Protein backbone atom coordinates (compact mmCIF):
# COMPACT_ATOMS: atom_id res chain seq x y z
CA UNK A 1 0.00 0.00 0.00
CA UNK A 2 2.38 2.34 1.37
CA UNK A 3 6.01 3.12 -0.49
CA UNK A 4 8.44 4.13 1.70
CA UNK A 5 12.22 3.54 1.90
CA UNK A 6 14.87 1.67 3.70
CA UNK A 7 18.02 3.74 5.08
CA UNK A 8 20.48 4.55 7.47
CA UNK A 9 20.36 7.74 9.58
CA UNK A 10 23.59 9.67 9.90
CA UNK A 11 23.56 12.40 12.36
CA UNK A 12 25.64 15.38 11.66
CA UNK A 13 26.88 14.94 14.85
CA UNK A 14 29.08 12.38 13.37
CA UNK A 15 27.42 9.14 14.41
CA UNK A 16 24.70 6.44 12.54
CA UNK A 17 21.43 6.31 14.09
CA UNK A 18 21.33 3.02 16.36
CA UNK A 19 18.28 1.10 17.57
CA UNK A 20 19.34 -1.58 20.04
CA UNK A 21 17.28 -4.65 20.71
CA UNK A 22 17.10 -3.27 24.53
CA UNK A 23 15.02 0.41 23.18
CA UNK A 24 18.34 2.01 23.44
CA UNK A 25 18.97 4.48 21.00
CA UNK A 26 21.82 6.36 20.46
CA UNK A 27 25.08 7.33 17.51
CA UNK A 28 27.51 5.04 16.87
CA UNK A 29 30.61 5.19 14.66
CA UNK A 30 30.29 1.80 13.45
CA UNK A 31 28.96 1.19 9.89
CA UNK A 32 27.60 -2.30 10.25
CA UNK A 33 25.54 -1.64 13.12
CA UNK A 34 22.78 -3.39 11.57
CA UNK A 35 20.95 -1.99 14.25
CA UNK A 36 21.98 1.56 12.48
CA UNK A 37 18.96 0.45 9.63
CA UNK A 38 15.97 2.04 9.46
CA UNK A 39 12.38 1.94 8.03
CA UNK A 40 10.93 5.04 6.86
CA UNK A 41 6.85 4.96 5.88
CA UNK A 42 5.46 8.18 4.52
CA UNK A 43 2.27 7.85 6.89
CA UNK A 44 1.01 11.28 5.27
CA UNK A 45 2.16 13.93 3.39
CA UNK A 46 5.45 14.44 4.57
CA UNK A 47 5.08 12.56 7.92
CA UNK A 48 6.81 9.78 8.54
CA UNK A 49 7.12 6.69 10.60
CA UNK A 50 10.56 4.98 11.35
CA UNK A 51 11.33 1.81 12.86
CA UNK A 52 14.31 0.19 13.65
CA UNK A 53 14.71 -2.77 11.60
CA UNK A 54 16.53 -5.49 13.70
CA UNK A 55 14.33 -5.29 16.93
CA UNK A 56 11.03 -4.20 14.53
CA UNK A 57 10.17 -1.65 17.33
CA UNK A 58 8.94 2.00 15.82
CA UNK A 59 10.63 4.87 16.91
CA UNK A 60 7.97 6.44 18.95
CA UNK A 61 7.74 10.11 20.97
CA UNK A 62 5.61 9.50 23.95
CA UNK A 63 4.08 12.49 26.26
CA UNK A 64 7.47 13.69 27.92
CA UNK A 65 9.49 13.86 24.28
CA UNK A 66 11.49 10.99 24.62
CA UNK A 67 12.15 8.70 21.77
CA UNK A 68 11.32 5.61 23.78
CA UNK A 69 11.19 2.60 21.91
CA UNK A 70 7.25 1.14 21.11
CA UNK A 71 6.11 -1.86 19.52
CA UNK A 72 2.49 -0.93 18.75
CA UNK A 73 1.56 2.30 16.23
CA UNK A 74 0.24 5.35 18.15
CA UNK A 75 0.18 8.68 16.17
CA UNK A 76 2.82 9.59 18.87
CA UNK A 77 4.96 7.79 16.48
CA UNK A 78 4.11 10.44 13.71
CA UNK A 79 7.11 13.03 12.14
CA UNK A 80 6.64 16.19 10.28
CA UNK A 81 9.55 15.54 8.02
CA UNK A 82 11.09 18.85 6.78
CA UNK A 83 14.43 20.25 5.11
CA UNK A 84 16.72 22.90 6.51
CA UNK A 85 18.56 25.64 4.39
CA UNK A 86 18.01 23.07 1.76
CA UNK A 87 20.70 20.68 2.90
CA UNK A 88 19.81 19.10 5.76
CA UNK A 89 16.56 16.68 6.95
CA UNK A 90 15.23 17.23 10.53
CA UNK A 91 11.97 14.82 11.63
CA UNK A 92 10.05 17.20 14.03
CA UNK A 93 7.04 16.04 16.00
CA UNK A 94 3.48 16.14 15.81
CA UNK A 95 2.63 16.93 19.24
CA UNK A 96 5.00 18.86 20.25
CA UNK A 97 5.93 22.29 20.40
CA UNK A 98 7.43 25.14 22.53
CA UNK A 99 3.38 25.86 23.16
CA UNK A 100 3.94 29.76 23.44
CA UNK A 101 6.55 30.32 20.92
CA UNK A 102 5.74 27.24 18.90
CA UNK A 103 9.22 26.07 18.32
CA UNK A 104 8.73 22.55 17.24
CA UNK A 105 10.71 19.56 19.46
CA UNK A 106 13.11 17.17 17.03
CA UNK A 107 14.98 14.37 16.86
CA UNK A 108 18.18 15.19 18.07
CA UNK A 109 21.86 13.85 19.41
CA UNK A 110 24.43 16.09 21.02
CA UNK A 111 28.05 16.19 20.48
CA UNK A 112 28.72 12.33 21.93
CA UNK A 113 26.11 10.56 20.17
CA UNK A 114 23.84 10.16 23.00
CA UNK A 115 20.09 11.20 22.49
CA UNK A 116 18.63 14.63 23.66
CA UNK A 117 15.54 15.56 24.84
CA UNK A 118 13.14 16.78 22.57
CA UNK A 119 12.56 20.72 23.82
CA UNK A 120 16.75 21.14 23.74
CA UNK A 121 17.17 20.02 20.27
CA UNK A 122 16.74 23.24 18.14
CA UNK A 123 15.91 23.36 14.65
CA UNK A 124 18.97 25.39 13.40
CA UNK A 125 21.29 23.29 15.75
CA UNK A 126 23.39 20.31 14.44
CA UNK A 127 21.32 18.27 16.85
CA UNK A 128 18.50 17.91 14.95
CA UNK A 129 20.30 17.59 11.67
CA UNK A 130 20.56 14.40 9.87
CA UNK A 131 21.55 13.06 6.58
CA UNK A 132 19.66 9.73 5.03
CA UNK A 133 22.11 7.26 3.35
CA UNK A 134 19.33 5.30 1.35
CA UNK A 135 19.86 1.61 0.62
CA UNK A 136 16.45 0.29 -1.34
CA UNK A 137 12.62 1.61 -1.97
CA UNK A 138 10.34 -0.71 -0.46
CA UNK A 139 6.18 -1.20 -0.53
CA UNK A 140 4.50 -1.30 3.44
CA UNK A 141 1.10 -2.03 4.56
CA UNK B 1 -1.59 35.94 -6.77
CA UNK B 2 -4.80 34.82 -8.34
CA UNK B 3 -6.81 31.88 -8.44
CA UNK B 4 -5.40 32.48 -12.50
CA UNK B 5 -1.46 31.67 -11.66
CA UNK B 6 -2.92 28.30 -10.12
CA UNK B 7 -5.02 27.19 -13.27
CA UNK B 8 -2.17 27.56 -14.96
CA UNK B 9 0.15 25.70 -12.65
CA UNK B 10 -2.28 22.64 -12.98
CA UNK B 11 -2.10 23.33 -16.50
CA UNK B 12 1.82 23.34 -17.22
CA UNK B 13 1.62 20.19 -15.08
CA UNK B 14 -0.68 18.45 -16.95
CA UNK B 15 2.26 19.01 -20.03
CA UNK B 16 4.91 17.83 -17.39
CA UNK B 17 3.17 15.38 -15.87
CA UNK B 18 0.61 13.24 -18.92
CA UNK B 19 0.45 10.66 -16.80
CA UNK B 20 -0.52 12.71 -13.16
CA UNK B 21 2.22 10.90 -11.02
CA UNK B 22 2.27 13.78 -9.06
CA UNK B 23 5.91 13.39 -9.34
CA UNK B 24 8.65 15.38 -11.71
CA UNK B 25 12.10 14.47 -12.36
CA UNK B 26 14.53 17.29 -11.22
CA UNK B 27 16.75 17.85 -14.40
CA UNK B 28 13.73 18.95 -15.81
CA UNK B 29 12.60 21.21 -12.96
CA UNK B 30 14.88 24.38 -14.26
CA UNK B 31 12.86 24.12 -17.57
CA UNK B 32 9.37 24.27 -15.84
CA UNK B 33 10.80 26.71 -13.81
CA UNK B 34 11.36 28.80 -16.46
CA UNK B 35 7.89 27.13 -18.57
CA UNK B 36 5.16 29.13 -16.04
CA UNK B 37 3.79 32.76 -16.64
CA UNK B 38 4.82 35.48 -14.57
CA UNK B 39 4.53 36.24 -11.36
CA UNK B 40 5.04 32.46 -10.69
CA UNK B 41 7.96 31.91 -13.17
CA UNK B 42 11.65 31.91 -12.43
CA UNK B 43 13.71 32.59 -15.53
CA UNK B 44 17.04 31.01 -16.73
CA UNK B 45 19.38 31.00 -14.86
CA UNK B 46 16.87 30.13 -12.27
CA UNK B 47 19.40 27.74 -10.87
CA UNK B 48 20.74 29.40 -7.92
CA UNK B 49 16.79 30.46 -7.15
CA UNK B 50 16.19 26.84 -6.92
CA UNK B 51 18.84 26.20 -5.02
CA UNK B 52 18.18 28.56 -2.33
CA UNK B 53 14.60 26.91 -1.98
CA UNK B 54 13.93 24.58 0.56
CA UNK B 55 12.99 21.18 -2.39
CA UNK B 56 13.01 17.86 -0.93
CA UNK B 57 13.98 14.82 -3.08
CA UNK B 58 12.42 11.41 -3.45
CA UNK B 59 14.26 8.24 -4.83
CA UNK B 60 15.04 8.89 -7.29
CA UNK B 61 15.61 12.06 -7.60
CA UNK B 62 12.20 13.05 -7.68
CA UNK B 63 9.97 15.95 -6.62
CA UNK B 64 6.31 16.14 -5.57
CA UNK B 65 3.61 19.43 -6.43
CA UNK B 66 2.67 20.51 -3.69
CA UNK B 67 6.42 21.39 -2.35
CA UNK B 68 7.35 23.06 -6.06
CA UNK B 69 3.92 25.16 -5.88
CA UNK B 70 4.40 26.12 -2.31
CA UNK B 71 8.17 27.04 -2.93
CA UNK B 72 7.68 29.23 -6.10
CA UNK B 73 4.51 30.69 -4.36
CA UNK B 74 6.38 32.03 -1.12
CA UNK B 75 8.90 33.23 -3.47
CA UNK B 76 6.74 36.01 -4.16
CA UNK B 77 4.45 36.05 -1.01
CA UNK B 78 7.25 36.17 1.00
CA UNK B 79 7.34 35.62 4.60
CA UNK B 80 4.18 35.22 6.54
CA UNK B 81 1.70 35.61 8.48
CA UNK B 82 -1.48 35.11 7.10
CA UNK B 83 0.34 33.42 3.90
CA UNK B 84 1.71 30.58 5.58
CA UNK B 85 -1.80 29.90 7.62
CA UNK B 86 -3.34 30.32 3.89
CA UNK B 87 -0.53 27.86 2.80
CA UNK B 88 -1.37 24.93 5.34
CA UNK B 89 -4.97 25.90 3.98
CA UNK B 90 -3.96 25.45 0.54
CA UNK B 91 -1.97 22.22 0.93
CA UNK B 92 -4.76 20.57 2.26
CA UNK B 93 -7.47 21.77 -0.27
CA UNK B 94 -4.56 20.16 -2.45
CA UNK B 95 -4.17 16.86 -0.81
CA UNK B 96 -8.30 16.33 -0.81
CA UNK B 97 -7.92 17.21 -4.51
CA UNK B 98 -5.61 14.75 -5.26
CA UNK B 99 -6.65 11.42 -6.06
CA UNK B 100 -5.30 8.02 -4.60
CA UNK B 101 -2.23 7.63 -1.99
CA UNK B 102 0.23 5.76 -3.44
CA UNK B 103 1.63 9.27 -4.34
CA UNK B 104 3.15 9.98 -0.68
CA UNK B 105 6.70 8.85 -0.69
CA UNK B 106 9.24 10.42 2.09
CA UNK B 107 11.92 12.78 1.58
CA UNK B 108 15.52 11.10 0.55
CA UNK B 109 17.74 13.88 -0.63
CA UNK B 110 17.84 17.02 -1.69
CA UNK B 111 18.64 19.61 -4.72
CA UNK B 112 21.77 21.58 -3.97
CA UNK B 113 23.44 18.14 -2.98
CA UNK B 114 22.90 16.81 -6.83
CA UNK B 115 23.76 20.17 -8.47
CA UNK B 116 26.87 20.27 -6.35
CA UNK B 117 28.15 16.25 -7.33
CA UNK B 118 27.47 17.12 -11.04
CA UNK B 119 29.35 20.19 -10.70
CA UNK B 120 32.27 18.68 -8.92
CA UNK B 121 32.03 15.53 -11.47
CA UNK B 122 32.28 18.32 -14.18
CA UNK B 123 35.30 20.47 -12.55
CA UNK B 124 37.10 16.82 -12.26
CA UNK B 125 36.77 15.66 -15.22
CA UNK B 126 37.61 18.53 -17.53
CA UNK B 127 40.90 18.55 -14.89
CA UNK B 128 41.20 14.90 -15.50
CA UNK B 129 41.52 15.58 -19.50
CA UNK B 130 43.71 18.70 -19.13
CA UNK B 131 46.44 16.66 -17.13
CA UNK B 132 46.16 14.26 -19.88
CA UNK B 133 46.94 16.95 -22.32
CA UNK B 134 49.38 18.61 -20.23
CA UNK B 135 51.47 14.80 -19.77
CA UNK B 136 51.18 14.36 -23.65
CA UNK B 137 52.59 17.61 -23.82
CA UNK B 138 55.51 16.29 -21.53
CA UNK B 139 56.11 13.90 -24.50
CA UNK B 140 56.11 15.53 -27.47
CA UNK B 141 59.56 17.26 -26.01
CA UNK B 142 61.07 14.75 -26.38
CA UNK C 1 46.77 15.89 -37.55
CA UNK C 2 48.84 17.10 -34.81
CA UNK C 3 46.26 14.57 -32.49
CA UNK C 4 47.86 11.59 -33.74
CA UNK C 5 51.71 12.76 -32.89
CA UNK C 6 50.56 13.66 -29.87
CA UNK C 7 49.47 10.16 -29.38
CA UNK C 8 52.79 8.82 -31.05
CA UNK C 9 54.60 11.01 -28.17
CA UNK C 10 52.79 9.28 -25.55
CA UNK C 11 53.14 6.30 -26.52
CA UNK C 12 56.74 7.28 -27.04
CA UNK C 13 56.87 8.41 -23.08
CA UNK C 14 55.29 4.67 -22.31
CA UNK C 15 57.49 2.68 -23.59
CA UNK C 16 60.64 2.16 -22.03
CA UNK C 17 61.66 -1.35 -23.28
CA UNK C 18 59.50 -0.40 -26.58
CA UNK C 19 58.25 -3.72 -27.03
CA UNK C 20 54.79 -2.09 -28.66
CA UNK C 21 52.74 -3.01 -25.45
CA UNK C 22 52.08 -1.28 -21.81
CA UNK C 23 51.42 -3.65 -18.92
CA UNK C 24 49.42 -3.30 -15.69
CA UNK C 25 52.80 -2.05 -14.03
CA UNK C 26 53.57 0.85 -16.73
CA UNK C 27 49.87 1.59 -16.59
CA UNK C 28 50.73 1.73 -12.34
CA UNK C 29 53.91 3.85 -13.55
CA UNK C 30 51.82 6.33 -15.29
CA UNK C 31 48.75 6.76 -13.05
CA UNK C 32 51.43 7.14 -10.35
CA UNK C 33 52.73 10.16 -12.68
CA UNK C 34 49.84 11.14 -13.00
CA UNK C 35 49.36 11.58 -9.39
CA UNK C 36 47.05 8.38 -9.03
CA UNK C 37 47.57 5.91 -6.51
CA UNK C 38 45.77 2.30 -8.34
CA UNK C 39 45.20 -0.62 -6.79
CA UNK C 40 46.40 -3.61 -8.99
CA UNK C 41 42.78 -4.55 -8.63
CA UNK C 42 42.16 -0.95 -10.13
CA UNK C 43 44.77 -1.67 -12.85
CA UNK C 44 43.03 -4.89 -13.84
CA UNK C 45 40.06 -3.09 -14.23
CA UNK C 46 41.30 -0.39 -16.42
CA UNK C 47 42.74 -2.87 -18.88
CA UNK C 48 40.09 -5.27 -18.60
CA UNK C 49 37.28 -2.77 -19.61
CA UNK C 50 39.18 -1.29 -22.41
CA UNK C 51 40.84 -4.71 -23.20
CA UNK C 52 39.65 -5.69 -26.99
CA UNK C 53 42.46 -8.20 -27.39
CA UNK C 54 43.13 -9.53 -23.37
CA UNK C 55 46.97 -9.26 -24.02
CA UNK C 56 47.35 -7.67 -21.38
CA UNK C 57 48.69 -4.54 -23.48
CA UNK C 58 47.73 -1.55 -25.04
CA UNK C 59 48.55 -1.56 -28.94
CA UNK C 60 48.10 2.27 -30.87
CA UNK C 61 44.63 1.61 -31.44
CA UNK C 62 43.59 0.89 -28.04
CA UNK C 63 45.45 3.45 -26.71
CA UNK C 64 43.23 5.83 -29.18
CA UNK C 65 40.00 4.35 -27.81
CA UNK C 66 40.74 4.79 -24.28
CA UNK C 67 41.99 8.41 -24.27
CA UNK C 68 39.25 8.99 -26.67
CA UNK C 69 37.11 8.16 -23.91
CA UNK C 70 39.21 10.34 -21.46
CA UNK C 71 39.17 13.19 -23.76
CA UNK C 72 35.41 13.17 -24.89
CA UNK C 73 33.26 15.71 -23.29
CA UNK C 74 30.42 14.84 -21.34
CA UNK C 75 28.87 17.01 -18.75
CA UNK C 76 31.64 19.55 -20.48
CA UNK C 77 30.10 22.46 -22.66
CA UNK C 78 32.59 25.37 -21.40
CA UNK C 79 29.41 26.35 -19.73
CA UNK C 80 31.66 24.49 -16.98
CA UNK C 81 31.03 28.18 -15.83
CA UNK C 82 27.97 27.44 -14.31
CA UNK C 83 29.44 24.18 -11.96
CA UNK C 84 31.35 26.86 -10.72
CA UNK C 85 29.01 28.83 -10.01
CA UNK C 86 27.20 26.34 -8.10
CA UNK C 87 30.07 26.97 -5.42
CA UNK C 88 30.27 30.46 -6.19
CA UNK C 89 28.17 31.36 -2.98
CA UNK C 90 28.16 35.21 -3.44
CA UNK C 91 28.72 35.33 -7.16
CA UNK C 92 31.62 37.63 -7.82
CA UNK C 93 33.58 35.47 -9.83
CA UNK C 94 35.96 34.72 -6.84
CA UNK C 95 35.80 31.55 -4.75
CA UNK C 96 38.09 31.39 -1.95
CA UNK C 97 40.84 28.75 -2.43
CA UNK C 98 40.02 26.95 0.74
CA UNK C 99 36.41 26.36 -0.07
CA UNK C 100 37.42 24.96 -3.30
CA UNK C 101 39.93 22.24 -1.73
CA UNK C 102 36.93 21.58 0.78
CA UNK C 103 34.64 20.86 -1.81
CA UNK C 104 36.85 19.03 -4.19
CA UNK C 105 38.31 17.03 -1.82
CA UNK C 106 35.02 16.23 -0.10
CA UNK C 107 32.48 16.14 -3.32
CA UNK C 108 32.12 14.13 -5.64
CA UNK C 109 34.56 12.21 -7.65
CA UNK C 110 37.42 13.30 -4.84
CA UNK C 111 40.35 14.57 -5.90
CA UNK C 112 43.99 13.87 -4.51
CA UNK C 113 45.77 15.80 -2.16
CA UNK C 114 48.53 15.57 -4.74
CA UNK C 115 45.73 16.88 -7.95
CA UNK C 116 44.02 19.31 -5.00
CA UNK C 117 47.70 21.32 -4.98
CA UNK C 118 48.51 21.36 -8.65
CA UNK C 119 44.84 22.40 -9.45
CA UNK C 120 45.05 25.52 -6.56
CA UNK C 121 48.46 26.39 -7.69
CA UNK C 122 47.07 26.45 -11.26
CA UNK C 123 44.00 28.35 -10.48
CA UNK C 124 45.48 31.05 -7.71
CA UNK C 125 47.84 32.83 -9.81
CA UNK C 126 48.76 35.69 -7.50
CA UNK C 127 48.32 33.75 -4.21
CA UNK C 128 45.76 36.06 -2.32
CA UNK C 129 43.34 33.18 -1.50
CA UNK C 130 40.65 33.90 -4.43
CA UNK C 131 39.82 32.28 -7.21
CA UNK C 132 38.79 33.82 -10.67
CA UNK C 133 37.37 30.75 -11.71
CA UNK C 134 36.57 32.24 -15.47
CA UNK C 135 40.43 33.00 -16.51
CA UNK C 136 40.16 29.29 -14.95
CA UNK C 137 38.04 27.89 -17.17
CA UNK C 138 39.70 29.68 -20.23
CA UNK C 139 43.07 27.96 -19.15
CA UNK C 140 41.50 24.89 -18.74
CA UNK C 141 39.59 24.35 -21.97
CA UNK C 142 42.65 25.69 -24.11
CA1 LIG D 1 56.21 -2.05 -22.32
CA1 LIG E 1 46.07 -5.30 -27.02
CA1 LIG F 1 32.61 33.70 -3.81
CA1 LIG G 1 44.14 34.70 -6.29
Amino acid sequence: QLKGIVTRLFSQQGYFLQMHPDGTIDGTKDENSDYTLFNLIPVGLRVVAIQGVKASLYVAMNGEGYLYSSDVFTPECKFKESVFENYYVIYSSTLYRQQESGRAWFLGLNKEGQIMKGNRVKKTKPSSHFVPKPIEVCMYR
Amino acid sequence: LSEDDFDMFYEIWEKFDPEATQFIEYSVLSDFADALSEPLRIAKPNQISLINMDLPMVSGDRIHCMDILFAFTKRVLGESGEMDALKIQMEEKFMAANPSKISYEPITTTLRRKHEEVSAMVIQRAFRRHLLQRSLKHASFL
Amino acid sequence: EEQIAEFKEAFSLFDKDGDGTITTKELGTVMRSLGQNPTEAELQDMINEVDADGNGTIDFPEFLTMMARKMKDTDSEEEIREAFRVFDKDGNGYISAAELRHVMTNLGEKLTDEEVDEMIREADIDGDGQVNYEEFVQMMTA
